[PDB]
């Protein structure tokens, strides 16, 4: 239940907030983006 | 077949230029020093050693 | 209470809104009972590895024990103060057994404070155990008059600061808010580069602590 | 004096000799963990697994006093302190609940015990009483003897019992199980009790196994519920689906009962799971003399009574209420602490339920 | 022997700088009276006396520019810093969670005059609830550790807690609460006056 | 004396002692034991233990040379009252009917089996009390268990909720499993309101089942509000006895304002008969309730001698304390 939220979270802050220098880059996959948390789809 | 193996762990602060802190995993802490050949500035509180 | 003949009683939880007073008349306790005083936050209980919550509370009810007069402020015991976890539930089961202590803990007096009573289970309230329950209250009218006061005796003021028309204007402070009002008006004194705080100071600080 | 502390300890007859310390100065005890994995490069230098709990797990092999022969998966297997080696296969354990099922013997409960359903019991027999002791008639006519069948009847009332009476005559180890013991908190091992179980009940020398409440069992599934007490969806197929009929069975006896047919899955209904279907009903007047019959036996009364009239003054009505007026005028000679019951206490015994239970 | 105290941050020391945002004037100003002057103008706080607030929490659209302001701090800062998620404080092993937590905050007060760095704390601080399972217990354990070390009954020394948040209609009103959460601070969407800064800072 | 043995059996327990629980007696001289790290031990037996089953354990052989007190066991054993209750027939004032309606019932078997199971006859199953809250039920109960040396097992009707299907039943279960292996019980459901008027309902199955499937354990039933309750539940004819207190009399009222006041320093210018006798006017709980207030009251003033005025305005501020109707 709510564990999905935190790791949710732990994407969420790990995806920036600590630096951003990486040579490092995510792609993601969806089947239904509308559903997808806002918070990830910041610019 | 002559060898053993070297217990895993990882480092915390230094005290010296031959004190260090490990964590020895799920296992007890202990302090402990380089052996000769181990660059100290390569060690880092957190480094797997 | 030989003179009543009753039994003394057992323990006190302080419950209400957060931010109240229970934390503060804690500390205010600890300054003048002068019987030994001991403090546990209630999520330091039940931890790691069996037995920290069977030992964090039977040797506790031993050093209790020995220190005889004493006083435990158990703190946010709803950590471990719900209903039902195996050793979380064992926790207060040898917590309820260490406060079925019998006499000589007429000595020992409990003090468990928390927030959001709803949901510390009957357990612990039933009169075999802690008989008293004391809520705290937002301050009136009066009583933020008399906060103000407090956390502003420290203050630089200038002239004809009407503390009764903030007292007036800040409705529902439960106390804490007034500490913060205070530090408010402390901060929209200072980024002025000043240190004679002003009534439209105080007026503002219970605008954006609103 | 000094007191004691509970410390046992024999008289000084009764022990030590040369013997005890010898055997303690010898004997290496053993430590216990469980088996698993026979290696079984080539099946004689086989190797095996062991775990001991909290400690580790090991790769060991057998002491040459003990062979393969005796060693199989789990099978609780006994060490020495520093070599590990197998020296003892332990016996079963009677952790795994089966225990609280078990009957383990013929049931006190005979054929005429059933209170009037002696029909329903003998239509029964011929489905798992006839294909064990009379099977000269089954495969040689074409099929190979059934071994299951379904009872639903009256409200709680005598069911269970039949299988009881069966199990008696059929010289059967006897086993009855409620969906209760197919659940535990931990998930996903409530499937795996009834394989458990059926494996338990075949080492022993053929039983028979009972369910109740097979409506809570063998009820299909409820995807529409999105969640809830789940943890029958995970359980109660590997019943339906691993469980076997007539012709996929080994040498086990099953019989099924509920009170409640009509949520049943159909895979339960069709072959595979059951060989018949029996219906009852609240005990008819013949069967409620007879149940009076029967609990004549079941105190020490004025055996002068008009059950006749006592059977009729029920109207329609369960079988387990006569065992509890019969009880109840046991309660009526406690009341009037006489030694014996009367007529009058059956009547009005049965004016308990009759009249207070339908007032 | 006896090993020194504890047994934390290093010299990552983020890019961005106050040069770097794009005008938040006042939340800027603001956060930085409540963390940096307290540094330097505690001396004047003396003068003034006015207890120098230890808790702000950052409300705000998903990423509206504030986790830029934590790591704009945590680089500029001369104090010590030390930056752990909420999220981060989870653990199997069960009871271990407020212990840690409790370590973070006995580290930042030895570690001297510092300000612990919480992001995302609505996972671990949401309103508490009926805790019907041991998930639920363990993260309002969380909380109330956090809650009491903030201010349960011990007043810290001068440290402070920076801390993080999108949703925010959630976090038990007991964090919220001033005594632990002194300035709090939302951080809107940029307007008029506002976006033209932050497109003349980047551009 | 045994200076001989010892010399020989003492030699035999060379110290320490290690302590741990034995599981299998699998072999009459070689058993199976548990440990404190949870490791388990195929061990010898030396012949001068107790041949009965803590066990003490030679530290380095492991082999079982002795046997010690019992001094643990899980939480279940919280749950359950072993010890017998307190209170007595004595406490009860005036409510004696009701001690003849549960002696008749319950309270004869766990000392005399034989008036329920060899006087041709077989043993009942359980008995219902009602009446409104404080006016006896658990009191009655916990006195008519304290007349006998059995365990006491009071559990409320909505406390057993268990998840998945059936485990409420066997919260129910496991009372009765462990009642036998430590002497038989009464069983006590307080508010048996839930269970009969969605675990709950297969849990009454159950409660029916553990009743008849005949036995030792009594089964104390109670609630209030039996008004509501299905006759599956309350079949006359397998539930044996219907117990009725009706509001506390003015002997009984007399008896309990007397024993609520046994502590406090009464005055005589308060006999208590203005609190007792003019009414249908309260439950022994309320006399309770009206005793402790008083004396909080006289605690207030510092009054530590109780006077007429206290107990006035005890009952003038606790008999608001109720809803109101129509
Ligand atoms: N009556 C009061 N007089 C002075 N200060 C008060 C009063 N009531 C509350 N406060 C202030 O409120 C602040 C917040 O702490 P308080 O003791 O009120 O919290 P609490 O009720 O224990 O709640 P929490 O569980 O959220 O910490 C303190 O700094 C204290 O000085
Ligand atoms: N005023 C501004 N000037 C310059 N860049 C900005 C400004 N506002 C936002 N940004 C850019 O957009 C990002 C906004 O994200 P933010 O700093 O709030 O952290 P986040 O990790 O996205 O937040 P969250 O923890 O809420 O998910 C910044 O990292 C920065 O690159
Ligand atoms: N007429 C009867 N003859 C014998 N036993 C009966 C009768 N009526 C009820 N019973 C009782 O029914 C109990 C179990 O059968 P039952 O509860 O009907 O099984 P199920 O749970 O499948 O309905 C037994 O304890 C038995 O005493
Ligand atoms: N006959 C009695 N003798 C003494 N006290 C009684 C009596 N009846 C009721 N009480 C009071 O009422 C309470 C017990 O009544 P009971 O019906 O068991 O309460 P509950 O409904 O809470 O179980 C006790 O607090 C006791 O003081
Ligand atoms: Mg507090
Ligand atoms: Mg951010």
């Amino acid at each position: 239940d709510r564990e999905i939220q935190r790791t949710l979270m732990e994407l969420l802050n790990q995806m920036d907030g600590f630096d951003t220098l990486h040579r490092v880059k995510m792609i993601m996959a969806t089947n239904r983006p509308d559903t997808l948390d806002p918070a990830l789809l910041r610019p | 077949l002559q060898s053993v193996g070297q217990i895993v762990g990882e480092v915390l602060k230094q005290l010296t230029e031959e004190k260090f802190i490990v964590k020895a995993t799920n296992g007890p802490r202990y302090v402990v020093g380089c052996r000769r050949q181990l660059d100290k500035s390569k060690l880092k509180p957190g480094t797997r050693v | 209470f030989e003179a009543l003949g009753i039994a003394q009683p057992k323990g006190v939880l302080l419950y209400g809104p957060p931010g109240t007073g229970k934390t503060l008349l804690a500390r205010a306790v600890a300054h003048h009972t002068d019987c030994t005083f001991i403090r546990v936050s209630g999520s330091e209980l039940v931890q790691k590895f069996i037995g920290e919550g069977a030992r964090m509370v039977r040797e506790l009810f031993v050093m209790a024990r020995e220190h005889a007069p004493s006083i435990i402020f158990m703190d946010e015991i709803d950590s471990i103060g719900s209903s039902r976890d195996s050793e979380v539930q064992r926790t207060m089961l040898e917590l309820l057994n260490q406060l079925d202590g019998f006499e000589a803990t007429k000595n020992i007096k409990v003090i468990m404070a928390t927030n959001r009573i709803d949901i510390l289970d009957s357990a612990l309230l039933r009169p075999g155990r802690i008989d008293r329950k004391i809520e705290f209250p937002p301050p009136n009218e009066e009583a933020r008059l008399d906060i103000l006061k407090i956390h502003s005796r420290k203050m630089n003021l200038t002239r004809g600061i009407n503390l009764r028309k903030i007292a007036e204007l800040m409705p529902g402070a439960s106390g804490a808010e007034v500490k913060g009002v205070c530090t408010e008006a402390g901060m929209y004194a200072l980024r002025e580069r000043r240190v004679h705080v002003t009534q439209e100071d105080f007026e503002m600080a219970v605008a954006k602590v609103m | 004096g000094i007191k004691e502390s509970d410390t046992g300890l024999a008289p000084p007859a009764l022990w030590d000799l040369a013997a005890d310390k010898q055997t303690l100065q010898s004997e290496q005890p053993l430590q216990v963990a469980r088996c698993t994995k026979i290696i079984n490069a080539d099946s004689e230098d086989p190797k095996y697994i062991i775990n001991v709990k909290q400690f580790a797990k090991f790769v060991v092999d057998l002491s040459d006093q003990v062979a393969p022969t005796d060693i199989e998966e789990g099978m609780r297997v006994g060490v020495d302190r520093n070599k590990y080696q197998i020296h003892i296969p332990l016996p079963p354990i009677a952790d795994p609940t089966v225990t609280m099922m078990q009957v383990e013997e013929k049931p006190d409960v005979t054929y005429s015990d059933v209170g009037g359903c002696k029909e329903q019991i003998e239509k029964l027999r011929e489905v798992v009483e006839t294909p064990l002791l009379h099977p000269e008639r089954f495969v040689n006519l074409g099929i190979e003897p059934p071994k299951g069948v379904l009872l639903f009847g009256p409200p709680g009332t005598g069911k269970t019992l039949c299988a009881r009476a069966v199990a008696n005559r059929t010289d059967a180890c006897f086993i009855r199980v409620i969906g209760s013991e197919l659940v535990q908190k931990y998930v996903g091992e409530g499937a795996r009790m009834v394989r458990e179980l059926f494996e338990m009940a075949r080492t022993k020398k053929a039983c028979l196994i009972f369910f109740d409440e097979i409506d809570a069992i063998g009820g299909a599934r409820f995807d529409d519920g999105a969640g809830g007490d789940n943890e029958v969806q995970r359980t109660m197929l590997e019943l339906i689906n691993q469980l076997d009929g007539f012709d996929p069975r080994g040498n086990i006896k099953v019989l099924m009962a509920t009170n409640r047919p009509d949520t049943l899955d159909p895979a339960l209904m069709r072959p595979g799971r059951l060989d018949r279907k029996i219906e009852f009903s609240l005990p008819d007047l013949e069967g409620r003399t007879h149940i009076f019959k029967i609990h004549a036996r079941s105190m020490s009364v004025e055996r002068d009574i008009r059950f006749e009239l006592l059977a009729r003054l029920c109207p329609n009505s369960t079988g387990a209420e006569i065992r509890s007026v019969c009880t109840e005028a046991g309660m009526f000679a406690i009341r009037a602490r006489r030694k014996i019951a009367t007529e009058k206490d059956f009547l009005e015994a049965v004016n308990k339920v009759i009249k207070s239970y339908a007032k | 022997d006896v090993l020194p105290p504890e047994a934390l941050t290093s010299d990552q020391k983020p890019d961005v700088m106050y040069a770097d945002i794009g005008g938040m004037d006042i939340q800027k100003q603001e956060v930085r009276e409540a963390v940096e002057l307290p540094l330097t103008h505690f001396e004047l706080y003396k003068q003034i006396g006015i207890d120098p607030p230890r808790g702000v929490l950052m409300y705000g659209p998903p990423g509206c520019g504030k986790t830029m302001l934590a790591k704009a701090v945590a680089h500029h800062t001369t104090a010590a810093f030390i930056r752990v998620v909420g999220s981060e404080f989870v653990q199997k092993y069960l009871g271990e969670g407020p212990r840690m937590v409790r370590d973070v905050f006995r580290l930042a007060k030895e570690n001297a005059p510092a300000i612990i760095f919480i992001d995302e704390i609505d996972a671990i601080a949401t309103k508490r609830f009926d805790a019907q399972t041991g998930a639920d217990r363990e993260v309002q354990r969380i909380l109330l550790e956090l809650l009491n070390q903030m201010d349960g009954f011990d007043q810290n020394v001068n440290v402070k807690v920076i801390m993080a948040t999108n949703r925010a209609d959630t976090l038990d009103p007991a964090l919220l609460r001033p005594g632990r959460l002194d300035r709090k601070i939302e951080f809107p969407l940029p307007d008029r006056r506002q976006k033209r800064l932050i497109f003349s800072t980047i551009t | 004396k045994q200076e001989e043995e010892r010399s020989k059996v003492d030699d035999l327990r060379g110290t320490p002692m290690s302590v741990g629980t034995l599981e299998e007696i699998i072999d009459d001289n070689h058993a199976i034991v548990s440990t404190s790290v949870g490791s388990e031990h195929y061990v010898s037996i030396l012949s001068f233990v107790d041949k009965d089953l803590s066990v003490l354990l030679n530290h380095k052989v492991h082999a079982v040379i002795g046997v010690l007190m019992d001094d643990t066991d899980p939480l279940v054993t919280v749950m359950k009252v072993e010890k017998a209750p307190q209170e007595t027939y004595a406490d009860i004032g005036g409510l004696d009917n009701q001690i003849q309606e549960i002696k008749e019932s319950v309270e004869l078997p766990l000392t005399h089996p034989e008036y329920y199971e060899e006087m041709g006859i077989k043993p009942p199953k359980g008995v219902i009390l009602y009446g409104p809250p404080g006016t006896g039920k658990t009191l009655l109960a916990k006195a008519v268990a304290n007349q006998t040396s059995a365990t006491f097992l009071r559990v409320v009707g909505s406390e057993l909720i268990q998840k998945y299907l059936g485990d409420g039943p066997k919260l129910v279960r496991e009372l009765f499993r462990v009642a036998e292996e430590h002497a038989p019980s009464i069983v006590f459901i307080d508010e048996i309101d839930a269970i009969g008027t969605r675990e709950i309902q297969r849990t009454m199955l159950e409660l029916l089942n553990q009743l008849d499937g005949r036995g030792d354990v009594k089964v104390i039933m109670a609630t209030n509000r039996i008004e509501t309750l299905d006759p599956a539940l309350i079949r006359p004819g397998r539930i044996d006895r219907k117990i009725e207190f009706p509001l506390p009399d003015e002997k009984t009222k007399k008896r309990i304002f007397q024993i609520h006041t046994s502590r406090m320093t009464l005055a005589d210018d308060v006999t208590l008969d203005d609190l007792i006798m003019a009414k249908d006017d309260l439950s022994g709980a309320d006399i309770k309730a009206i005793c402790t207030e008083a004396g909080l009251m006289a605690l207030r003033e510092r009054r530590m001698k109780v006077t007429n005025e206290d107990f006035k305005k005890s009952k003038e501020n606790v008999l608001y304390k109720k809803q109101e109707g129509t």
